[PDB]
């Protein structure tokens, strides 16, 4: 399953 | 910016036997950027019913795609893959070499 | 053996042509199992393996919500990066992200990763300790500082050491038949003269899985350098590869091709005979 946290804009 | 030219392989899914249904593949890999034109040709004419894989990439970030089509090889039919990319001065046509 | 789960995301700007292209695909080892394509009809995460189809609507709704969020983040990133590098609005640029985890033979966490690239080159990556970042250049230092301040690494670490591994195990179980299998290569050799004095010997490996394989040519027991093609997909879930060497006609017997693959009891030795 995809990450639901830790994905933030650069 | 980085530009990588595609490596192109044209081959069948199963060993080819005239008169037997199979799949013809054109695997393009190692390229960047992702914009690329790929067409399978039969006696020089484009084949419409061609499917392709979902764009993915390798450890070095280079992209790869598989284009394929169901076909029944014959002794007279010549097949090839036509690829165009920003790294090519002109489109590259790679023939299916049945004798390797 | 070991196993891995990986998600690959590609975002490409389309100057003067609207919204960027966004494609996401998920793999367990060398088998793709899900995809999302901004240009497809469903606008949803979709299955690409039979064993993932059994997941329920909650799974698909959740995956679709998260992949869209990923898409949105990358859409912003394209603009931010064009800014960091002061690039014109005329050119197309590419952002790529990859993350996932590896587990050993005991299916326990081995390693995690999260790497990001801009225009085909490393931009920023989480280090193997999953607690610090490696920034490619000065512009990426800005993102590094931002992600450190926001504690991004501890969040990815929790996902990579927990969730990622838990789901990889679930998938390995649910798709046991196709994922926990090995298909040994079917091998053979061909021999074709290149001239009156030379011949090409080509060693072939077909219908194998997983993709990892090693084909080597030896002349009187010593490694040779030979032509190798990139391992390629057959389209039916297996892979193909060949390696060739040009030899002086009459010396064919001095050459042997060695094939190593996890599906093979012991390495194979082929000779033209
Ligand atoms: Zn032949």
């Amino acid at each position: 399953e995809l990450a639901g946290i830790g994905i933030l804009t650069v | 910016m980085i530009q990588r030219t595609p490596k192109i392989q044209v081959y069948s899914r199963h060993p080819a036997e005239n008169g037997k249904s199979n799949f013809l593949n054109c695997y393009v890999s190692g390229f960047h950027p992702s914009d690329i034109e790929v067409d399978l040709l039969k006696n020089g004419e484009r084949i419409e019913k061609v499917e392709h894989s979902d764009l993915s990439f390798s450890k070095d970030w280079s992209f790869y795609l598989l284009y394929y089509t169901e076909f029944t090889p014959t002794e007279k039919d010549e097949y090839a893959c036509r690829v165009n990319h920003v790294t090519l001065s002109q489109p590259k046509i790679v023939k299916w070499d049945r004798d390797m | 053996g070991s196993h891995s789960m990986r998600y690959f995301f590609t975002s490409v700007s389309r100057p003067g042509r609207g919204e960027p292209r966004f494609i996401a695909v998920g793999y367990v080892d060398d088998t793709q199992f899900v995809r999302f394509d901004s240009d497809a009809a469903s606008q949803r995460m979709e299955p690409r393996a039979p064993w993932i189809e059994q997941e329920g609507p909650e799974y698909w709704d959740g995956e679709t919500r998260k992949v869209k969020a990923h898409s949105q983040t990358h859409r912003v990133d394209l603009g931010t990066l064009r800014g960091y590098y002061n690039q014109s609005e005329a050119g197309s640029h590419t952002v790529q992200r990859m993350y996932g985890c590896d587990v050993g033979s005991d299916w326990r966490f081995l390693r995690g990763y999260h790497q990001y690239a801009y225009d085909g080159k490393d931009y920023i990556a989480l280090k193997e300790d999953l607690r610090s970042w490696t920034a490619a250049d000065m512009a990426a230092q800005t993102t590094k500082h931002k992600w450190e301040a926001a504690h991004v690494a501890e969040q990815l670490r929790a996902y990579l050491e927990g969730t990622c591994v838990e789901w990889l195990r679930r998938y390995l179980e649910n798709g046991k038949e196709t994922l926990q299998r090995t298909d040994a290569p079917k091998t053979h050799m061909t021999h074709h003269a290149v001239s009156d004095h030379e011949a090409t010997l080509r060693c072939w490996a077909l219908s194998f899985y997983p993709a990892e394989i090693t084909l080597t040519w030896q002349r009187d027991g010593e490694d040779q350098t030979t032509e190798l093609v990139e391992t390629r997909p057959a389209g039916d879930g297996t892979f193909q590869k060949w390696a060739a060497v040009v030899v002086p006609s009459g010396q064919e017997q001095r050459y042997t091709c060695h094939v190593q693959h996890e599906g093979l009891p012991k390495p194979l030795t082929l000779r033209w005979e």
